[PDB]
């Protein structure tokens, strides 16, 4: 597939009053690991961040195009995008090319500017969005995530709880999967500080 | 589908069969496959649903402008003629076959049957579709010149059912309409009321 | 996908299941397939999502400024007519097969719309994989002039039947009631099926993850 | 023109412990987009201390199990003993292997007591190679299945964690909870578990119920 | 059979305490032609079990001479021994798969039902070889149609009637005939009790076209 | 998968990675790449795992049955043409296997290495699999006959810890087996999680 | 099958591409320069498809020429990479797609040596090392062993004739001859090409 | 092709038209697809010339065999018998839809079809070939139990009439066989003999 | 890929081989031989399609030496080529068929020296000179250019050179270094290898 050719894992959890993002970090051709620094999460509104896995130049497309729709949004609402808004923005940007699609699978991880609630969602290429009250996960090693996240997770997780079970979830799911792994970097989203862990994982 | 236009003196009854398949699956039991272009001009439609379905709303509309410009009654060849000429210029683009059958105060009744490739010809029977095939023989033989009407109801009801027993696309209940000068009388045949031809009784 | 609707006595039950499946994996467990095309109009959607989701969007925004500019209620005609014609232009591409059901001046109304803009009207429509599985249970048991709760209980009957004798549709039962003076989006009307109790809890401990790095930024609120 | 096989899905589990080794599948057969039945089991109980587990191609299954009973009863005859779950193990890499141009669809993992009575998995790619795994999942959910047991049997990716032997309690605990998690995400795997439990006394088989969806 | 010619619709099996009932349409269609329609896809192997076949009529009919040869081979012999349902079934999945492997497939997919030992039995053979057992079976169409009804009211009920399976597989077959374009009004409903083997036919199903009406 | 074998002045050194993968799944981190043909003789398994395993499997049984009908063991040169011949009658049909026959015989150290194409070399140094070119470069450039075991040992290990960093097909466990005059012993199986502390800190 | 390599150290970019152009089974010159120098301070390497290499990198290559005319001041490294990556990028998807593997190598005085790797497809990674063409598969993991992020010149050049020594050894093809370069404070050095006969 | 054969109590009618076309050129304006299995039992040949003809004269031959063994006139039934076993056996290696119309002792007159595929079915009456699609309506509509042997004569003629006309591939002179205790008897109707309806018009 | 030369002079027939096996990418061995001695006075070089080279030039090696030990006498280079040619042919139409592109070298006390060149498709022609591979295509020219009917041992070792070097300066693949034998009444000679 070409969803296979560079490869990628992001997923994000829903927590109390927080959000974590997790992806991992190694950026491939092919069969071959070019750098293992890779970014696939991308900071969007200080407690909102967007993680895109798929062909590297499209996950970056897509964020630097969706950065300049959200910059000129603030400056013209005068206010930060809500969780929702950037969800429905996302899915207008890749259902414009729903012919010849990005081929990104977006999830995004925020907290609501004001009310501080959680949010998490995926899209998939042409723009569908999802919104879950738990887990959504996209990438090569899907199948493996759902199935960690659904035996992990628990409902009113506290935040370093949170920050274990997607550290467990995406260490042993990349573990699963040839094209991804090379480390996984966890940010966990909380209205007071955002704390960004990078896990030790197996390279190989 | 099955569907067959026969002219009489003075009008033309319209008939065809109601079932819409995709594959070997029936998605509609009771299509109406007959249209109103306008009060006296209807067409039989065969092929694609939805490309016949737009094509008769276009033809509907122009017939419609083209009537209240004039101020006159529409003609069963002017319909016919703007369903030929979307047939021919999107032919490759447009499975469907019609057939225009309508009562002018100028010609009467006028039956036009308007094949895929976009060709008119006025017949004085016109019969289409998968089920057309099978009753190429008895429409041959029993059409007889000077049928009356309730003999052209009688005849178009026989030939789409034995079409509707020896097709799978066609089938469902048989749908007819009389068009003449006074106006359009349409039935719907049914269970015992859709003519029934003995099977043969050998175990 | 299994999306159902039949006509009632006084108005329209538009049933709908709640599984989006990506591949053979199911990505979604609660969708919303009853998607809102005007006050009186509701539109089940099946086939592409996307598709589905913009093509419902895109016709609810243009009734709502044709019915702004009229000052009337709209009629679920004009949606048909809207419906087929954005379809037969796409040639199929979009892939939308689309139930829509709703109760105008002229009456209540039921239409199947398909992604190549073919449209039926008919008294019981069912569209999607378990389609099949539900027009036999709307075939078995349907009489015209059904009682709400009657027709509440056939299409939640039907979407049931999609639910359990398809792979594709699953998880949960949504319905819509439309009728002149009332309309009720019930979601989950039902819930047949539900996830088995985590025998053991694997509770991950704190510091059972070990991490290379880590930076706190404290977020001023 | 025509396709030799067909997906008939199912998720089969098989975890071995120091006195139990437990095989465990779904029940549901499907073509398609629908189910033939809820009530096909894929374990099926080839010797006192052996059961295998198959999924794949349902035409395959049933004509593999039936010449893998009619091999071990010609063993028994010519060596007049039961073959050993390792000398089945060898027997099926060798008979898959004989298919190899026309390849049977099918992935099959073998639980059994040993001869020192430990638990054994063998697990086998469908064209013959196999490896003998502590646990191992096989077919449509063996994706989903593998890496909690990686991480709750194996106590892979965790520190800190004292690493105590498997028991059956918590295994029969772990196949369960393992399987519910996938008839959430996977379309083929539903209906029902069976749980096949191999210890010294006999093989006893638990059933449990899966979502019907 | 790599190009199926003549070919048979949805035969559906449904299992009731003392016997099973199978109910198959006696058309054959050569694509969307009803070109024979007296033809009978039910066929008595021996007192004890009936076989139904959905697919091409020729493979069928190649099937019930070999079948029919062993049953009067077996009755020859006189040693008291009859051949059960379900080592019918177990036969007829060996000569499947065996036809699927040398890629020559018998292009038809079978329901056997059999009464035998106060057990009712009831089996699908696909082209494949894939086979497996159910309280109701339906082949084709039936599968996507009718089987969603026979399970909805066996999980409801699980022991039925003999009176209760033939007015369900008289409603099954009402809807194959409302929705499967190669289906025929004419049907043979066949039931195996401990007194054997009876085929009934050909019946026909009332059917209600009041929605013609309704549409405006 | 990495293999890695080398012709030094103590002997032969075999090295192999442990991961399985049907597509980009990985479905095993345990497999062992390497066949002991004979107590003296050992075989590399790299390519699909059926095929590898069967081949090598039969190639072991043709051995002992040389050594019981003429009282000697087989040649590292007659073993690998064996399998060479064995793989040659199927060529065209499918078939992919690459593997290095590693032995002592009466002649001194052998390697040979045998496709699934036909290929049979014989080489001081050979690394076979997808993460073979890897290996090779680090092999190269550390690589010297007159080698001490212990310098050997570390030059394996690390040119297949470098090959499963760079190669996803390759990964899991380092195999190490050293093929010596009185017989092949097994030296080390290291993770290469545990060889990456190692090497990193 | 043509080759490049970037090493970058704490105030260098060291960079080397081969000297051949071929057609065919013959090479036709050994002399080609396949790096082009953006600025003072920044060399874009470019392997590819015939044609569309020069196409690209000289459309590059001026625009980023335009930018000091017309601002005055050069691009930054990661400015230059940002901007081939979107007209790489762009013109995937157009009908005219250029296949070019592209090595950006520059030395900002604020922000120090950098190094960005850029496939076909367009994506950008800044890399401590990086290298490009068939012979990328031997010389990588050589220099994933022998480089420490502390490397001096001196002994980023010894890393860099190991690895070129390798491709000699293994390599299929013939590259003879590979021209050298380094990026620092100074500006693009020219460094005596590393010829093996 | 069109060929058709109906019973009538006592015997049987057959019916063909004599067309053998390549393409759009008519090879042969005046072939003979009904053929002589035995002295009371004919076969109506549709689809491949060579591969109607081959399946004829084998069976012929068998048939012929088992006559003289069994020293008893053969049965319809099994002249079909062996044609349905030669078609299912070499279904993939021919495309032949024959029709067997003879008149046995025991059974008395009988049709049965062995359509493509090696299917046998026996049928009161019998359609086959390209030019059958257009008469199916018409031998469905027209056919009545206890037709006499003149009677099948006028059917069999006008049903393989119409088809000639709208068939391209069908057309040519129409030959015509009754089969009876008595005898067979062989008529060809030619030209204005041809039954003809009439044309629309306007 | 694989270059093979040879040189035909009056007394002596000069044959050359790349020495370089290779992988895909990789050069597996540099010192491949790539000629097999069929006889005391016969060299056969072989070059071509994976497996098939060693299968067939060995089949033909065991026949030519099992001629000698039935009949006591060495087959002609001619009978050799000849017989060669014979099996290449069978097999082309066969199941398996061997694609092998080869050059006999070989003295016989009664005609001389003899250099025949056979192509995949086994059409044997007897050549003053001749080469196989991509290389050929640029050596055939300069052999073309400088070759006489009586040019000396020592200076078709110098031509050989010639022909090496410019597959060193213009092919596009690297053949460092080729396996030298002269054939001669006194027998087939090693000579040293030709380096760069
Ligand atoms: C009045 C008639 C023109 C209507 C009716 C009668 O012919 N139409 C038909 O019978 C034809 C059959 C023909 C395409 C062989 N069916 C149709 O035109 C379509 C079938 C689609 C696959 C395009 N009917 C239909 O219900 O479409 C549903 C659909 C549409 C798109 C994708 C999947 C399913
Ligand atoms: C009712 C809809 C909300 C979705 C419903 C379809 O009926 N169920 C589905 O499973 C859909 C439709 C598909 C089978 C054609 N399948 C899907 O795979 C998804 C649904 C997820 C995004 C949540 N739809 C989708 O567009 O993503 C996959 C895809 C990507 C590119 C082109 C076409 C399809
Ligand atoms: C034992 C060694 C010889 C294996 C070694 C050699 O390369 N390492 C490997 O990674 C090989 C190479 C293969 C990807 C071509 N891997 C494999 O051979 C794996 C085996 C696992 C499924 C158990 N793949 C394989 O054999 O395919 C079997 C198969 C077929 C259909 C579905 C799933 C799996
Ligand atoms: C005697 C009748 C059975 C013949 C009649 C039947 O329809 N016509 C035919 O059989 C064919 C057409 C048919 C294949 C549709 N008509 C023909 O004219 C010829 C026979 C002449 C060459 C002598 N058949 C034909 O197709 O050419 C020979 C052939 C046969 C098979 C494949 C390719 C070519």
């Amino acid at each position: 597939s070409i969803m296979s050719y560079n490869g990628g894992a992001v997923m994000a959890m829903k927590g109390k009053n927080c959000v974590a993002i997790a992806a991992d970090r190694r950026f491939g051709i092919q069969a071959q690991m070019v750098t293992t620094d890779f970014q696939k999460i991308f900071p969007m509104g200080d407690r909102l961040y967007i993680g895109l896995a798929g062909l590297a130049t499209d996950v970056q497309t897509v964020a630097q195009r969706l950065k300049f729709r959200l910059n000129l949004y603030e400056l013209k609402e005068g206010r930060q995008i809500k969780p929702y808004t950037l969800m429905s923005m996302v899915a207008n940007l890749l259902y414009e090319k729903r012919f010849g699609p990005y081929y990104t699978e977006p999830v995004i991880a925020g907290l609501d500017p004001k009310t501080f609630k959680p949010f998490i969602c995926s899209l998939d290429l042409i723009g569908c969005p999802m919104v879950t009250d738990d887990f959504v996960v996209s990438g090569t090693c899907a199948e493996q995530m759902y199935g960690m996240c659904e035996s992990l997770w628990e409902p009113n997780m506290d935040p370093d709880h949170l920050f274990e079970t997607i550290s467990q979830a995406m260490l042993n799911a990349v573990d699963r999967d040839a094209v991804s792994g090379m480390g996984v970097i966890v940010h966990i989203i909380e209205k007071d500080k955002i704390t960004t862990r990078t896990l030790k994982a197996r390279m190989d | 589908t099955t569907i067959m236009a026969v002219q009489f003196d003075g009008g033309v009854v319209l008939g065809a069969d109601s079932r819409t398949t995709t594959g070997s699956y029936i998605a509609n039991r009771v299509t109406d496959k007959l249209t109103p272009i306008h009060d006296r001009i209807f067409c039989c439609r065969s092929g694609s649903a939805a490309d016949t379905q737009a094509v008769a709303d276009a033809v509907t509309y122009q017939l419609g402008f083209h009537s209240i410009e004039l101020n006159e009654p529409p003609l069963v060849h002017t319909a016919a003629s703007l369903f030929k000429e979307m047939c021919y210029r999107y032919r490759e683009d447009l499975m469907a076959g019609i057939i225009i059958a309508g009562w002018d105060p100028q010609e009467g009744g006028q039956v036009y049957s308007v094949p895929m490739g976009g060709m008119m010809v006025r017949q004085s029977f016109a019969i289409g579709g998968s089920g057309s095939s099978y009753i190429y023989g008895y429409v041959d033989a029993t059409y007889r010149e000077g049928m009356t009407k309730e003999e052209c109801l009688q005849f178009t009801a026989n030939a789409l059912a034995l079409a509707m027993e020896r097709d799978g696309s066609s089938g469902g209940v048989i749908r007819l309409a009389a068009i003449a000068e006074s106006g359009v009388e349409r039935q719907v045949l049914l269970g015992d009321q859709i003519p029934k031809f003995a099977v043969a009784t050998l175990p | 996908t299994t999306i159902a609707g039949v006509v009632y006595k006084d108005g329209i039950v538009l049933g709908a299941d709640t599984r989006a499946t990506e591949g053979m994996v199911v990505a979604d467990k609660n969708c919303s397939k009853i998607h809102f095309i005007s006050p009186n109009i509701y539109c089940c959607g099946a086939g592409t999502a996307a598709d589905t989701d913009m093509t419902t969007q895109l016709i609810s925004s243009n009734l709502e400024l044709h019915s702004l500019s009229t000052g009337r209620l709209p009629r679920v005609v004009t949606a048909n007519r809207m419906l087929k014609q954005m379809l037969f232009r796409y040639q199929g591409y979009i892939g939308a097969a689309l139930v829509l059901g709703g109760v105008d001046v002229t009456g209540p109304h039921l239409y199947s719309i398909y992604p190549h803009g073919s449209t039926d009207k008919l008294p019981y429509v069912t569209m999607g994989s378990g389609s099949l599985a539900a027009m036999a249970v709307f075939e078995d048991k349907f009489r015209p002039d059904m009682e709400e709760e009657e027709a509440k209980n056939l299409v939640s009957e039907a979407i049931a039947a999609g639910i359990f004798n398809d792979l594709g549709s699953g998880s949960n039962i949504d319905l819509c009631v439309i009728s002149k003076n009332k309309l009720d989006f019930l979601r989950p009307y039902t819930v047949p099926n539900k996830k088995g109790t985590r025998l053991g809890r694997y509770r991950c401990e704190k510091g059972t993850t070990a991490v290379l790095t880590e930076k706190i930024t404290p977020l001023e609120i | 023109r025509f396709s030799p096989y067909v997906f008939n899905g199912g998720t089969i589990l098989a975890i071995a412990g120091e006195d139990f080794a437990i095989v465990a599948s779904d029940t549901r057969l499907s073509e398609g987009f629908s189910i033939h039945t809820r009530d096909s089991p894929k374990c099926y109980k080839l010797t006192d201390k052996t059961v295998i587990g198959c999924s794949g191609f349902h035409g395959d299954c049933l004509t593999l199990t039936k010449i893998i009973e009619a091999r071990l009863k010609m063993y028994k005859h010519s060596n007049n003993k039961a073959m050993t779950t390792g000398a089945i193990a060898a027997m099926l890499s060798t008979i898959l292997y004989s298919r190899r141009f026309f390849p049977y669809y099918v992935y099959n993992i073998i639980g059994g007591l040993d001869e020192e009575g430990k638990g054994a998995v063998y697990s086998f790619d469908p064209v013959g190679s196999y490896q003998r795994d502590s646990f191992k999942a096989g077919g449509s959910a063996s994706a989903m299945l593998q890496p909690l047991l990686d991480n709750q049997v194996g106590f892979k990716n965790m520190q800190n964690v004292e690493h105590v032997p498997l028991s059956l309690d918590r295994a029969m605990r772990l196949v369960k909870d393992v399987f519910i998690s996938a008839a959430e995400r996977d379309v083929y795997t539903g209906d029902a578990l069976r749980i096949c439990i191999v210890t010294k006394e006999g093989i006893r088989e638990e059933t449990v119920s899966l979502r019907k969806d | 059979t790599q190009n199926p010619m003549v070919t048979g619709t949805s035969v559906l099996g449904v299992k009731f305490e003392g016997g099973v009932v199978i109910a198959a349409d006696m058309l054959g269609s050569y694509g969307s032609l009803a070109r024979f329609r007296n033809i009978s896809r039910i066929m008595r192997v021996n007192n004890s079990t009936m076989l139904g076949a959905s697919g091409d009529y020729a493979d069928f009919q190649y099937l019930k001479q070999v079948l029919g040869q062993m049953v009067i081979d077996e009755e020859l012999l006189g040693d008291g021994h009859s051949y059960s349902p379900r080592a019918i079934h177990s036969w007829l999945t060996r000569a499947m798969y065996s036809r699927r492997s040398k890629m020559n497939p018998l292009w038809n997919t079978m329901v056997i039902g059999g009464y035998a030992d106060g057990e009712s039995f009831l089996g699908y053979v696909d082209m494949l070889g894939v086979a497996y057992e159910a309280p109701s079976l339906a082949t084709g169409y039936g599968a996507y149609l009718a089987q969603p009804l026979l399970r909805e009211v066996l999980e409801k009920q699980p022991v039925l009637s003999q009176t209760e399976a033939r007015d369900l597989v008289e409603r099954c077959m009402r809807v194959l005939y409302y929705r499967d374009a190669r289906s025929y009004n004419r049907f043979q409903i066949a039931t195996v009790t401990e007194k054997g083997v009876e085929i009934e036919g050909p019946l026909s199903t009332e059917t209600n076209w009041d929605i013609a009406h309704m549409i405006s | 998968t990495t293999t890695l074998a080398f012709k030094f002045r103590h002997g032969v050194i075999v090295a192999a990675d442990s991961r399985a993968t049907a597509g980009a799944y990985i479905a095993s981190q345990t497999v062992k790449k390497v066949i002991e043909i004979n107590p003296y003789l050992l075989g590399t398994m790299a390519g699909g795992a059926a095929d590898c395993s069967f081949w090598e499997r039969l190639l072991a049984r043709q051995c002992r049955i040389y050594e019981l009908r003429n009282k000697e063991r087989i040649s590292v040169a007659a073993a690998s043409k064996l399998l060479a011949n064995m793989v040659y009658q199927y060529k065209g049909m499918g078939l992919s296997m690459g593997t290095m026959i590693c032995g002592w015989d009466k002649r001194g150290p052998g390697l040979y290495y045998v496709d699934s194409e036909g290929n049979r070399i014989s080489g001081a140094t050979f690394s076979v699999g997808s993460g073979s070119v890897y290996a090779y470069g680090v092999m190269d450039r550390g690589y010297s006959y007159d080698l001490e075991v212990e310098q050997a040992y570390d030059l394996a290990r690390r040119a297949i810890y470098q090959a499963t960093y760079r190669d996803a097909y390759s990964g899991g466990a380092v195999n190490l087996y050293h093929v010596r005059e009185d017989g092949w012993i097994r030296v080390s199986s290291d993770n290469v999680a545990d060889l990456h502390e190692k090497y990193s800190g | 099958m043509e080759y490049l390599i970037g090493i970058q150290g704490p105030d260098y970019v060291l960079v080397a591409s081969d000297r051949v152009a071929a057609s065919n089974i013959v090479q036709m010159k050994d002399d080609h320069d396949k790096m082009f120098k953006m600025s003072e301070k920044i060399l874009l390497l470019c392997v590819g498809e015939a044609g569309d290499t020069v196409q690209f990198a000289e459309y590059i290559q001026k625009n980023v020429q335009l930018y000091k005319m017309r601002n005055g001041y050069e691009l930054s490294p990661t400015a230059a990479a940002n901007f081939t990556r979107r007209n790489l990028a762009d013109c995937l998807r157009s009908r005219t797609p250029y296949h070019v593997n592209l090595l950006l190598a520059g030395y900002d005085e604020h922000e120090g040596p950098a190094l960005y790797y850029m496939d076909y497809l367009a994506a950008l990674a800044k890399a401590p090392f990086a290298a490009h063409g068939y012979g990328a598969f031997l010389t990588l993991s050589i220099l994933d062993r022998y480089y420490t992020p502390t490397i001096s010149r001196e002994r980023a050049v010894e890393l860099l004739r190991k690895c070129l020594e390798e491709l000699q050894k293994r390599f299929i093809l013939n590259l003879p001859t590979f021209s050298v370069r380094i990026i620092d404070k100074n500006g693009i050095h020219d460094l005596d090409n590393i010829s093996f006969p």
